[PDB]
């Protein structure tokens, strides 16, 4: 449920995306597609959520005579009783979607760093920090190419191979 | 509140690598993308492209190798860079800073001035102003109107104010005409009250920037 | 009619009957100690009070 | 990569009336349209983002509805000021396109013009050329005709025109009809008038002055 | 596959299976396993949030006569609010029990997925689509050993050793 | 979600924990921190959803006379209604969050799987079963280290290498 390491305050383009190293710099680039998935189902969610609590005509009060104090307790009991389900209502669904918020948001980043697993699965070598270091040079087009999904591993399969296996 | 003005040249010829650059005062760059904005003529806006400090930058497909944006944090400039400019690249130029995330996404905010970019062979000849007198002798009561014509110039940003900027209202300043003869005139008119003429000023500054011209004159009965 | 006050938003100005419209009653005799109109005595205005 | 269809390119409307301009889009953009008011030589002002979202200081009257691919600015009631030209903005994906633009007029009471003649400056036909300006201010509709009388001959040409837009206070126009000559500027010294006809004029007035 | 790639209309015993693809052949296959615990749990979850909503004997409407406005109102306010309370529930569970059933599917997956990897670790290589390839040959017995849970590692590792080492 | 096979009867300090087998002997012992993160989390929930239900007391029902039939019949129709609302509120309330907290459990136990899989990424191999088999010697203080998060995998690399290798 629960996935997290750490965050970036330089990356201001996105909810998530990547940090890259190499030899043309580094720098932060926002995942616009995982980012904008998310938007989208957090906008409809909330707007769902407010949006079902619709409002009725019903002026509340109501002042009953002295032959009526059952009544005007009956009355007051309705108004009380609704207070407290829509009180009850807004505080437990406030409570239980912010869980859900952000459990949604973490398991984003972990469908994240797997499709950059999936494309990576030999040519670079995992951290613990969840992330990558290259057995070749990738460039900014290579970068690239596995920001939009569209890396190639028998591009660099031979590259990788030569260098993982120098490594021992 | 940030604030973001524009440096261009004004005329940049047809084989040139266009400079354009925009200062940012009130934020650091090293926190924000800079984004550059085009608008030909009267005509639609185009994102040029977008350029951050620890971060990648992204150009319009359309205008890829040709743009190059570069980032002064000592000046706290950002600077475009168009190499072999051409005639459809005649444009007006805004520069945009590109916010944080919000709820509804990145959102451009904060607005350049526009600078007018022409791409011409020709050179920045500087103008001439001939005062308007009014209609003295005919009198239609309170209405009296007064000018100055700014002629024969070459580059198309030219600035009147009146009184340098006392006369706030009535003011009718044309747009510029291109003549035969491949310059522009520019006329610029007031309606003034027929009683305070007696003692009122009425003095044009007009300013044309790529020739760097500040004429200032005045307008008598 | 706290309740149909309540929810209403009228321009009520209007009158019918004539204060002395009534026969042969005193028709301008109502004063109250109760409703006292300041230092003098008087009665609701919407109300003829008939002697 | 998204091109962008912004009907229609023009439009005028009395105020208080409901104004409704169309963003259709060449792909999907969810919610992710914006909408910049962009006033005459002005920079341009965002009006909408997120699609269904006004920004900060803009007046309710401006309302934004759609999803998808199809979207529309609604103006509640049109005001003197809302006279600019309307963008809507995809930052859905890059590159980021704006459509063609909306630009929305606004119709009013047929104004007549106020007329203004300016003779040459002796300044100027001292560098050998000379130029008289006919002036109409605060007139609509912008279709008049302002025709030259160089010794009561309509002169076939040698007369630019340049029409202000639209106030954004009275939204009424303004035209400059500049005579510039070549060479007859001293083989005339002549008498010079200014035939004006707009709708709001049930005959044409024509101003004149004399040489000098 | 839940959003990596797309699902299987040739697979038609079930909601979750194995497409097989060795000498003898090619085919679909549903895992009934986990497809019954899936109906058993779908089954349970539906009846239960649907037969959670028993309500009292009501004769709903009350007119209520001119010297009793207050004691309208107040009826049909608790008229309609048990309306918008009912409506509310059933609305939010809905939208909610929706989102967790296709989680719930989700979740299936990853698990059936996990399986078939744990038992085969380095006899078999991942195809990114969630598929696996074999450094050995898994006849018609290997798949069914593979499919109810029985998968031999021993038997292969000597196969898929030379295989893999031979292909790396 | 990811659920596992087995139960260790044998461990009686924690929700979660280890099992250790080295040349010192082997025992059960309890991961402090994540079921200490588990039962705070836990007591927080309990805590939110049952704090919400407390709200006001009344003295529940109303007495009308003969010439009041249809009051008496809004009045008992407005208690028993609120007593369905709370009723339904709480039974689902209960169903839904025992199915969270069961999940909430589960991604526990594969947070700490993960973890430990990132300390010993080559220097142990996977049994598969929920467990590593060490390629290296680990005694009591480097199953301590592996413990508290603080693995050296440089320590024992050359000696995992070894071994690992050998065995191909």
């Amino acid at each position: 449920a629960g996935f997290i390491e750490g965050g970036w305050t330089g990356m201001v383009d996105g909810w998530y995306g990547y940090h890259h190293q190499n030899e043309q710099g580094s720098g932060y680039a926002a995942d616009l597609k995982s980012t904008q998935n998310a938007i989208d189902g957090i906008t409809n969610k909330v707007n769902s959520v407010i949006e079902k609590m619709n409002t009725q005509f019903t002026a509340v009060g109501k002042e009953f005579n002295h032959l009526e104090k059952r009544i005007e307790n009956l009355n007051k009991k309705v108004d009380d009783g609704f207070l407290d389900i829509w009180t009850y209502n807004a505080e437990l669904l406030v409570l239980l979607e912010n869980e859900r918020t952000l459990d949604y948001h973490d398991s984003n980043v972990k469908n994240l760093y797997e499709k950059v697993r999936s494309q990576l699965k030999n040519n670079a070598k995992e951290i613990g920090n969840g992330c990558f270091e290259f057995y070749h040079k990738c460039d900014n087009t290579c970068m690239e190419s596995v920001k939009n999904g569209t890396y190639d591993y028998p591009k660099y399969s031979e590259e990788a191979k030569l260098n993982r296996e120098e490594i021992d | 509140q940030v604030q973001l003005q524009e440096s261009g040249p004004g005329l940049v010829k047809p084989s040139e690598t266009l400079s354009l650059t925009c200062s940012v005062s009130g934020a650091s760059i090293s926190s924000y993308y800079w984004i550059w904005i085009r608008q030909p003529a009267g005509k639609g806006l185009e994102w040029i492209g977008r350029f951050y400090t620890s971060g990648s930058p992204n150009y319009n497909p359309s205008l890829r190798s040709r743009v190059t944006m570069s980032v002064d944090t000592s000046k706290n400039q950002f600077s475009l860079k168009l190499t072999s400019v051409t005639a459809a690249d005649t444009a007006v130029y805004y520069c945009a800073r590109e916010e944080h995330i919000t709820f509804g996404g990145v959102i451009v905010r904060y607005w350049g001035q526009g600078t007018l970019v022409t791409v011409s062979s020709a050179s920045t000849k500087g103008p001439s102003v001939f005062p308007l007198a009014p209609s003295s002798k005919s009198t239609s009561g309170g209405t009296a109107a007064l000018g100055c014509l700014v002629k024969d110039y070459f580059p198309e940003p030219v600035t009147v104010s009146w009184n340098s900027g006392a006369l706030t209202s009535g003011v009718h300043t044309f747009p510029a005409v291109l003549q035969s003869s491949g310059l522009y005139s520019l006329s610029s008119v007031v309606t003034v009250p027929s009683s305070s003429l007696g003692t009122q000023t009425y003095i044009c500054n007009v300013n044309h920037k790529p020739s760097n011209t500040k004429v200032d004159k005045r307008v008598e009965p | 009619l706290r309740l149909k006050f309540s929810g209403v938003l009228e321009f009520s100005k209007f009158e019918a009957f004539t204060s002395n419209g009534w026969g042969a009653v005193n028709s301008g005799a109502g004063v109250t100690a109760a409703c006292k109109f300041g230092s003098s005595n008087s009665f609701f205005r919407n109300m003829v009070w008939l002697i | 990569d998204i091109q962008m269809t912004q009907s229609p390119a023009t439009l005028s409307a009395s105020v208080g009336d409901r104004v409704s301009i169309t963003c259709r889009a060449s792909q999907s953009i969810s919610s992710w349209l914006a909408w910049y008011q962009q006033k005459p030589g002005k920079a341009p002002k965002l009006l909408i983002y997120k699609a269904s979202s006004l920004e900060s200081g803009v007046p309710s009257r401006f309302s934004g509805s759609g999803s998808g691919s199809e979207f529309t600015l609604t103006i509640s009631s049109l005001q003197p000021d809302d006279f600019a030209i309307y963008y809507c903005q995809q930052y859905n994906s890059y590159p980021w396109t704006f459509g063609q633009g909306t630009k929305v007029e606004i119709k009013r009471t047929v104004a007549a013009p106020s007329v203004f003649i300016f003779p040459p400056s002796d300044e100027q036909l001292k560098s050998g050329t000379a130029s008289v300006v006919c002036l109409l201010n605060n007139f609509y509709p912008r279709e008049a005709k302002v025709q030259w009388k160089v010794d009561n001959a309509l002169q076939s040409g040698n007369s630019q025109e340049s029409v202000t837009e639209q106030d954004s206070k009275d939204s009424t126009y303004s035209l400059s009809s500049t005579l510039t000559l070549s060479k007859a500027d001293y083989e005339k010294h002549k008498v010079y008038a200014c035939e004006v006809t707009h709708q709001g004029l049930s005959s044409p007035v024509t101003k004149s002055f004399n040489r000098g």
